[PDB]
């Protein structure tokens, strides 16, 4: 059936429709009811079911409340793509999701079905509940980042609750607790958002297994008072005071799960959802067509470039340019005018904000709506607003040879009926594209799930000393990953050294959590020995001193998952967004790694041998930028 | 490809006696019953002739009309 | 300090309607927080009467159309939901149509009866396309509050057995809206206090007093309760009842057998082991307890009496 | 299935299924007439001159 | 290996002519310059174990026991060698070479012939298993859950670690 | 009368809707002024001029304004049909404007911004900044729930391979997939496998053996073996090829 | 209800053997041979074996001798 | 109509049968919710058998979509009308215009999370004025009779089933026009023969008591599909020439 | 025309100072409407006390330095304002602080008066430091009507709510489909249990209808 929303369930439970649980319980629905002895035998039984007396909805009430259902969406990508919740009989023929595992199934609410399934014998009944239930798959098997992650309009709650403008009423006052933020928010006297100090305590367990109180003025809103509510304990007071965009909520929900435990990372993200609605209601959130500024200067630049364009074809016309050089500036000189209007739409919807307080005039971010969309992570993208203010961009033929006349027009301005059929191409082989990744990514999963599939941990562990070197990539400019996301998770293969030796700071296999890790954070380490799947000594599968941890839950692995399975899914799952002179930005000592070299006249470096690597050594020890030197350079260094 | 669907008429009695207890031993005796049901839903045999086909000393002729009754009660009511 | 209190002030009336209230002396803040109130209850909560069943002259089903009207018998029915109507002592009554020749069939062709209050006499019903056609229906009206479609009400059932009779939506809703306003109150008096203006919105079957009236009477009744804080088995019959033979039936009493809520979870085997039975007697008390219903087997759980107490 | 300029004024280059068939049906013109032979037409305005 | 001249460099000389550990990096980090680029973010682990499967089949480059060129399972010579290092011959254990094959030409080695009608041509498979006389054991899951019994991999796996011995 | 989405219209790109939502609420909002005009039945020169005034607007074209014919008799029945709303036309890329719409929502009385205050009827008090508010065009598609939603729990199954029937659609039950299986795979659900494509489906006896349970309250299962490799076995057994069952 | 099971995996490890352990219990009861050792919230069978799980008076450790002890029991039956 | 509409409104409305147009004009003679009588003018009717323009709109019909199709007449009465014009309005059409729908009152706001991506809320008002509703029309259709032991006879009698069930049945035995129809109902009552079982001195017994039809013969009886409910409007016969019905036909 | 009366099944308080109450059965929108009204009698005016001002010892301002109780004298006058104080018949009193020492200052610490009664023993003022640290000063508590501030003339918090929240939830009456569960939860300063503030603040709506409703 339909899904539809279901922003007052928990997240352990969903919707399902009466007549059709009435249905799918059937079987058991008989048996309770002649165990009462409200029906003889099975024929009166099912005779009271057709007649649907007012009696057996009660006992359907006994027999649906602690047994779980299981819910799907038509396509399956990773195993999140299957959810068992916990029913709430309700009245309709639609059935009902949670919002925040509405992200796993990839389920839009634009007219999708569910397909809903009935653990019937009792060990199925354990394993829907155990394994296959929301709480305990709060993490992508893709990424031990969260999934519950709250989408559009509640990041948007969150972000309007955390905002200042520069005055508002309630400014610069003190109150004692958060129970006197939302008291003073919901009398209509102090403003959402607005400059406040307010007094809270925030607990740490930085101690050994045991929480620590602390307590302080700490400066903040009236939104992030009321915010602060919502965080369970220990967690600091640090996380809640900020722009609060859908990024900022993910750290805060890991960190959460890492430091208190499963429970509290549930009801605290389901909390955040309630209130995220809520304050996204009561904002009065809205779009209009003005909204959307268009720069004033868009007119000129248009203007400009196209009088470049001028010079460009008179060239041509004189002989002085030819068609290759001159196709290729027109293009140019056209798309730089995009980068200027884009970045003039920008600046005339972020900072523009003019607003005086006391004396004259201060500057902030923009309380526009559509920017406060793009900026909070709810829904749309920077790439969009300049589509939907400036000039949209350029097109192309069907062979995809760019047009040397780009559209100047945009969707808040009347387009005309050229840069529709222009436009026409890209949209259409956009779509056509976009269709043909969803049968190239299960082509895909399905190969990489017929490759592995077998490979299961066997053995705990195998007792190898082989492993791979992990190392950040460190691209060009700076470090494209860094070792922490390539670490976290695992198990070391040797013990590594702190600056000065013969002391252990990881003793061989050990996996490495927010602790091991933050502590090789203190020291400068950028390489460890990290046991792979791949070097695994044991015959047939994996072992979980290999594998290292990372699941739906942040402990290390268990023995007896199918890790190739999901592995494959983890990367079929994803298959739909598929579509000079060197020298260093930061300060730090050039290092030359693994070279030969000599000295030319009178003095300088060339360099003699092939592979030349140099990086970059600041002040604090981190091997840092590297850029691949040619042979035969000049180094002035 | 399918020319093929599933139907119930007697196995639908059938349904009765595999949720309905009558032990082990007596529903053995029903099973026997609903083959001699005709399709106008009236037993071709004599009590007495189950009782042959049974080949059991033990159903006494009185133990066939203990279960005789019981698969009479489920509905179709009057059946057999 | 504890003075402050509302009381009722003029009340503005405008067309036959809408009318306007107002509501002089408000506390601090209270204007709002009474407010809302008075026109959420005001709108869900307003007792009133409105069309149910309608039946016509020749008309089977509302899906055909009656020669001599323009308008199909659906958009008749539907042009029915919206008679306005107020009766005093009866709380349902069968109004009565009838008309001939050209020409719109208006609300006031009806027949009067004891309570028959039209505020629109001019209403369109249906007008009359032939010189020789009379539709002739009975319109029926009934009290009610709230919203109650023509669907939800086959569950009642009882049937209906005219195939005539076409069950239109309960309106029941006096009010299609109502809008409140609280302005800084001038009477001195003092610094300040504060008033309430409504515009709300009737058909004209109810008189604004009333309305207003009881609304903040609801209020007040769950105010009132704010302040302080079937299962039957289906056959249970002495065993002695079913006729057991002669000598058959004291066995089971020897065990003290209650009825035949114990007699039914008992299995073939425990039967077999009670002393002076035999399996020939066990074989009767199959024979006759599973003439009726069941046999030995299946569960329950407690009983209501007791044992001989 | 992609779209050709000569679509234009002929061929609706929006209105299309969704779905296995895409550019494969598209749709007609508000204007637009059956050519004699096989082909399309579309009506313009003769400009002679200015 | 060195730069002999520019262009990319076929997964069979990274893993021959440099390693396994070079290899694996080679692999995990291109496919992770696309994903990372587009914002996906995948653990190297699962990237990990989808090569460490391409791995299987390996040629030997000795003898002492089976034929020189035969390519086959690491595991199954890896058994081998560590089983003819003590006792057995003093040792004789012939060295191997770990070879590379792609995905669908490493999924064509299953030892499964039921799992082998499934996602490879049917007849194809049914002819050369019919006329071989295979015999397959079930084991492995697809074949288990084609055949409907518990899946050695979850919670079956307590199933078919104490089912093993009886 | 329907509470839509903000951030719809910003990702989705389809800015149409958010005019067509404006100068809906600038063509309720001349009607809504119409009626009420015509409310107070006013003399038939009044209505005359306002609807003068509507078909005229911004400057140009191409309205050939009304007055042609009779302007009492004649013109009277087109007040009644604009009591609900003002029919406009807006041309593919010939339609209305910016200064138009405004233009139009100054007539009757409306915010340049398409946006006013609202309330909430489960409090009372004010929703803080604007809200945009309008008359939009909703389509009714058939995709109707009643239609779409559909249970199975014990239906017919079929004949050559015993399983359930053809869809959503009557008897049959959900198609539980090859990648359904991968997503159970991945877990270590294994009797919710098992069940899944032996008891609750494919087996012959498994399915009553375990119905006869589910009502007595026992919950557990005698899976045996699907019916459907049964078959297969006999399909491979129709050709030259024997295939058997050993141990 | 059970919202998060994770006190029963802190407990028993492999988070397969926990389903079996509480299916086994489970089993115990739905089929009586024995009582629960907490009390029942009104929740399932299902539900109370969990329950179970977490206080640690329920696992694959305690189950084994309880049958046993059950099986010199009936040995024990000569009366 | 739509509020904001193209101008193509009329062009396709027109365009299409769903609407009723006009051979010729001159002032309505009789308009009624089935017919509409149009008096000719002179110079555009011809002048043999003179003549008046006579239509019939199509009432509550099927479709292929399972939609209900009527046509609603637009003209007040005794009005002059122009040729090429609509004299009435089909299903989607109003008054020449073509409405695929309605429009209404929409404001773009969060609500606490019930608009959800394109989830929509709307409303009570909505649903109480009925404007969002529509009219499904489903055929059920059964023929048989023609068996190698002779025909099958429509209804008329059908053994097996109390009165219940022979009520809303007219004496003839198809359906009376309109009912309350749901579930498990009868719609047409079918039977067929099976034939000369021998008697035996049974079945004399059992044709003495009841007799019924006498009921020697199944019940092949056409019902109402279970789940599925309606009201029944039309109802069409098709007699196998050679063959009479008794009454309905 | 009749009407459904609600049944309150359970009072769940938190510790003491906070309650968890819920309601039900409700007319559909009843719910809501109950809750908001409540919600702002509760909220906005609630019969009280609390401290209107503090005269200074060290100083005669808000804000300068201490020596003796490191926070600043606007640090102090938060603790002040959450200093719960009831008083009998009496309608105004000052009290005053008596105590100086190494050791902080409480509610204690304070002078005891007749006939006022404070709720809090374990109530910090403000913690005292090294040596005398002589502090000593005259705090008045005026009676606590709806909630002023301090720009309307030390800001006094009278309302004795510390939340006001109605969070609805589905019901269900048998056949009956929708109804509304009307949950209130609310925690006080100490001065009065939330039970018997939801009791009068309710009294108060109940007496704004005095004028209208015919029973
Ligand atoms: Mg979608
Ligand atoms: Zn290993």
């Amino acid at each position: 059936s339909v899904i539809t929303v279901g922003p007052y369930l928990r997240l352990h439970q969903c919707g399902l429709p009466k007549k059709m649980a009435l249905e799918l319980f059937k079987p058991f629905i008989y048996g309770k009811l002649e165990l009462r002895g409200l029906a003889t035998t099975i024929k009166a039984a099912k005779k009271m079911v057709e007649r649907e007396e007012a009696v057996v909805w009660d006992i359907l009430d006994e027999v649906i409340r602690e047994h779980p259902v299981l819910l799907n969406r038509a396509p399956t990508l990773h195993r999140l793509g299957i959810q068992a919740f916990e029913p709430v009989l309700i009245e309709g023929k639609a059935i009902q999701l949670h919002p925040l595992v509405c992200a796993a199934y990839n389920a839009d609410f634009d007219g999708d079905q569910m397909a809903v399934h009935v653990p019937l014998t009792l060990e199925a009944q354990l394993e829907a509940r155990a394994l296959m239930m929301s709480t305990n798959n709060i993490l992508s098997p893709a990424n031990g980042e969260p999934i519950i992650v709250p989408s559009q309009d509640v990041v948007l709650g969150l972000y309007y609750m955390t905002r200042d403008c520069v005055n508002a009423k309630g400014e610069g006052m003190v109150l004692t607790g958060p129970k006197e933020a939302e008291r003073l928010y919901r009398s209509g006297l102090a403003s959402l958002h607005a400059r406040v100090k307010v007094r809270i305590t925030e607990y740490e367990k930085d101690a050994n297994g045991e929480l620590v109180a602390k307590t302080s003025l700490k400066d903040t809103t009236v939104g992030r008072a009321i915010l602060w509510m919502i965080v369970p304990k220990g967690l600091p007071y640090s996380i809640v005071n900020q722009a609060l965009g859908k990024k900022a909520i993910s750290k805060m929900l890991n960190t959460c799960y890492r430091i208190l435990g499963l429970k509290p990372t549930v009801i605290f993200a389901d909390q955040i959802m309630y209130t995220g609605f809520a304050y996204a209601a009561r904002s009065g959130a809205s779009v209009g067509i003005d909204d959307m500024v268009i720069p004033e200067k868009k007119h000129e630049i248009i203007s400009e470039a196209e009088a470049e364009v001028a010079e460009i074809q008179e060239q041509f016309q004189s002989g002085l340019v030819t068609a290759g050089e001159r196709y290729n500036k027109v293009i140019d000189i056209w798309a730089a005018a995009n980068d200027r209007v884009s970045k003039a739409m920008m600046d005339n919807l972020q900072t523009e904000t003019v607003i005086n307080r006391d004396g004259q005039e201060e500057k902030q971010v923009s309380f526009n709506s559509i920017y406060m969309m793009a900026d909070s992570g709810a829904r749309g993208s920077a790439a969009q607003i300049r589509q939907l203010a400036g000039m949209r961009g350029l097109m192309a033929k069907p062979d995809g040879s760019i047009i040397e006349t780009p559209i100047t027009a945009n969707f808040r301005e009347g387009l005309n009926v050229l840069q529709y059929f222009i436009s026409t191409h890209g949209a259409r082989k956009g779509l056509a594209d976009t269709a043909l990744k969803t049968a190239n990514s299960g082509y895909l999963t399905r190969r990489l799930v017929d490759v592995a599939q077998d490979l299961v941990v066997t053995e705990d562990d195998c007792g190898t000393h082989e492993g791979i070197m992990m190392t950040p990539v460190i691209e060009g400019g700076d470090v494209k990953e860094p070792l922490r996301d390539r670490v976290l998770g695992r198990v070391t293969a040797e013990d590594v050294l702190k600056p000065g030796t013969a002391d252990i700071l990881v003793p061989r296999n050990t996996l490495l959590h927010e602790q091991w890790c933050d502590l090789l954070e203190e020291n400068s380490v950028d390489a460890v020995k990290v046991r792979s799947v791949v070097s695994c000594d044991t015959d047939f599968g994996v072992c979980a001193h290999c594998y290292g941890r990372d699941l739906a839950r942040g402990h290390i692995i268990n023995k007896g998952e199918a890790i190739g399975v999901i592995a494959a899914q983890s990367i079929g799952e994803p298959g739909t967004q598929l579509t000079s002179s060197i020298q260093v930005k930061n300060k730090g000592s050039i290092k030359l790694s693994n070279v030969k070299s000599v000295v030319n006249s009178s003095g300088k470096l060339v360099i003699t041998s092939r592979n030349t690597e140099l990086k970059l050594i600041d002040e604090f020890g981190r091997t840092k930028e590297s850029y691949k030197v040619p042979y035969g350079a000049v180094l002035a260094k | 490809y399918q020319g093929e669907t599933t139907q119930t008429l007697q196995d639908y009695l059938m349904w009765q006696v595999e949720l309905t207890p009558f032990t082990d031993t007596d529903r053995a005796i029903a099973t026997s019953i609903v083959d001699a049901v005709d399709d106008t839903g009236y037993l071709t045999i004599q009590i007495e002739d189950i009782v042959d086909s049974i080949g059991d000393d033990e159903i006494g002729l009185e133990e066939v009309e203990a279960v005789l009754k019981r698969i009479q009660r489920f509905d179709p009511v009057g059946v057999a | 300090t504890e003075f402050l209190k509302p009381r009722l002030v003029d009340i503005e009336q405008v067309s036959s309607t809408h009318a306007k209230v107002t509501l002089e002396p408000l506390e601090r803040g209270f204007g709002h927080t009474l407010g809302n109130a008075l026109r959420r209850i005001l709108l869900s909560s307003m007792p009133g009467c409105a069309v149910t069943e309608v039946e016509i002259d020749g008309v089977l089903h509302e899906y055909s159309t009656k020669e001599g009207v323009q308008e199909d018998i659906l958009e008749i029915l539907l042009n029915l939901k919206g008679l306005a109507v107020r009766v005093q002592g009866k709380d349902e009554v069968i109004l009565t149509l009838n008309k001939s020749g050209i020409g719109p069939v208006t609300a006031a062709d009806i027949t009067h009866d004891g309570d028959v209050e039209i505020v629109k006499p001019q209403h369109v019903i249906c007008h009359l396309t032939d010189e020789n056609a009379s539709i002739s229906m009975r319109i029926k009206v009934q009290r009610g509050r709230g919203y109650v479609p023509a669907s939800t009400r086959i569950h009642s059932e009882e049937d209906e057995r005219p195939i005539g009779r076409l069950l239109v939506d309960a309106c029941y809703s006096p009010v299609e809206r109502i809008a409140y306003n609280v302005e800084a109150a001038r009477v001195e008096q003092r610094t300040d206090l504060d008033k309430l203006v409504i515009e709300m919105e009737t058909n004209g079957t109810i008189d604004p007093e009333e309305a207003i009236r009881r609304a903040a009477t609801i209020l007040a009744e769950q105010l009132e309760a704010f302040v302080d804080l079937e299962f039957d088995p289906i056959l249970l019959r002495p065993v002695d009842d079913l006729e057991l033979t002669v000598r058959s039936a004291n066995c089971l009493k020897a065990e003290a057998i209650h009825y035949i809520g114990d007699l039914v979870q008992r299995t073939e085997v425990e039967l077999l082991k009670t002393p002076n039975l035999g399996k020939k007697s066990l074989t009767e008390i199959k024979d006759v307890l599973a003439s009726r219903g069941l046999s030995l087997g299946m569960r329950l759980e407690n009983w209501p009496p007791a044992s001989i107490a | 299935r992609d779209v050709h300029p000569t679509h234009y004024g002929r061929v609706c280059p929006i209105e299309t299924p969704e779905g296995p068939n895409i550019g494969l049906i598209n749709s007609l013109s508000v204007y637009a007439q059956t050519n004699e032979y096989g082909f399309l037409e579309t009506p313009y305005r003769k400009v002679t001159d200015g | 290996g060195d730069v002999i001249s520019d262009g990319p460099e076929a997964p069979h000389d990274i893993l021959r002519l440099r390693g396994v550990h070079a290899v694996t990096r080679y692999i995990v980090n291109e496919v992770q310059d696309v994903y990372r680029l587009q914002g996906v973010k995948i653990n190297d682990k699962h990237i990990e174990v989808i090569v460490r499967q391409m791995l299987r089949k390996a040629t030997i480059v000795n003898a002492g026991s089976s034929d020189f060129l035969e390519g086959e399972q690491v595991e199954y010579s890896r058994v081998k060698i560590a089983n003819r290092e003590l006792e057995a011959n003093g040792k004789v254990g012939a060295t191997y070479s770990r070879d590379l094959l792609g995905i669908t030409k490493a999924s064509l080695a299953t030892e499964s012939f039921i799992s082998a009608a499934s996602f490879q041509e049917t007849t194809r498979v049914l002819t050369e298993a019919a006329v071989a006389g295979k015999r397959d054991e079930l084991r492995g899951l697809k074949e288990n859950v084609i055949v409907g019994r518990l899946i050695p991999a979850g919670t079956g796996y307590a199933y078919h670690q104490d089912r093993m011995r009886r | 009368d329907i509470v839509l989405n903000p951030l719809g219209v910003p990702s989705r790109m389809n800015i149409g809707q958010i005019l067509e939502t404006h100068l809906g609420m600038a063509a309720k909002g001349i009607g809504d002024k119409i009626n009420a005009m015509l409310k107070q039945q006013q003399e038939v020169a009044k209505l005359r001029e306002f609807i003068q005034r509507a078909y005229d607007l911004g400057a140009d074209v191409r309205q050939k304004v009304d007055l042609s014919t009779f302007s009492d008799e004649e013109v009277m029945r087109l007040a009644e049909n604009l009591r609900k709303g003002m029919p406009i036309a807006t041309p593919v890329f010939d339609g209305a404007k910016e200064a138009e719409i405004k233009e139009l929502l100054k007539l009757g009385d409306l915010p340049t911004s398409g946006q006013i205050r609202l309330y909430d009827g489960r409090t009372g008090e004010q929703f803080e900044r604007p809200v945009t508010v309008g008359y939009m065009y909703m389509l009714k598609l058939n995709h109707l729930v009643d239609d779409k939603m559909h249970a199975r729990s014990t239906g017919s199954y079929s004949l050559v391979t015993q399983q359930p029937l053809g869809g959503k659609a009557q008897f049959g039950g959900q198609r539980f997939g090859e990648m359904e299986v991968w997503a159970l795979e991945a877990y270590g659900a294994a009797y919710t496998l098992q069940e899944m494509l032996t008891v609750k489906s494919d087996d012959v006896n498994g399915r009553t053996k375990m119905y006869k349970n589910i009502v007595d309250g026992n919950h557990q299962m005698e899976p045996g073996m699907p019916e459907s490799f049964n078959v297969l076995l006999k399909e491979i057994r129709s050709l030259g090829i024997n295939i058997e069952l050993e141990d | 209800a059970r919202v998060t099971v994770q006190d029963a995996v802190e407990k028993i490890g492999n988070r397969f053997d926990l389903v079996l352990v509480a299916a086994r219990r489970a089993r115990q009861m739905q089929v009586g041979g024995k009582d629960p050792l907490v009390p029942e919230e009104n929740d399932k069978t299902t539900v109370i074996a969990l329950r179970e799980i977490e206080e640690g008076l329920i696992n694959n450790q305690i189950l084994d001798v309880r049958e046993r002890q059950e099986q010199q029991e009936q040995e024990a039956a000569e009366l | 109509k739509p509020l904001v509409g193209t101008g193509m409104e009329r062009a396709v409305a027109v365009d299409s049968g769903v609407t009723a147009v006009a051979k010729r004009g001159g002032v309505v003679q009789y308009v009624d919710a089935s017919r509409i009588v149009i008096k000719v003018n002179e110079d555009e009717m011809y002048p043999g058998e003179a003549g008046i323009d006579i239509y019939n709109l199509t009432k509550y019909t099927r479709s292929n979509q399972n939609t209900c199709i009527n046509q609603m007449p637009c003209v007040s009465l005794g009005e002059p009308v122009e040729r090429g014009d609509v004299l009435a309005d089909g299903p989607s059409t109003d008054l020449g215009e073509l409405a695929l729908g309605q429009n209404m009152r929409v404001a773009f706001m969060p609500w606490n999370g019930y608009n959800f991506e394109d989830s929509i809320l709307v409303s009570e008002r909505v649903v109480q004025e009925d404007r969002f509703t529509t009219i499904h029309i489903q055929e059920l259709a059964c023929v048989s009779r023609d068996t190698k032991l002779g025909p099958e006879e429509i209804t008329a009698d059908i053994p097996n089933v109390g009165e219940a069930a022979l009520s809303k049945l007219d004496e003839s035995g198809i359906v009376y026009i309109g009912a309350e129809v749901t579930g498990g109902d009868i719609l047409v009552g079918k039977v067929t023969p099976k034939g000369e079982t021998q008697l035996t001195p049974e079945e004399k017994l059992l044709r003495a008591i009841f007799g019924e039809k006498a009921s020697d013969v199944k019940d092949s009886s056409l019902r109402v599909p279970n789940g599925v409910s309606g009201t029944v409007i039309d109802v069409q016969v098709f007699t196998r020439d050679g063959v009479e019905k008794d009454k309905r036909a």
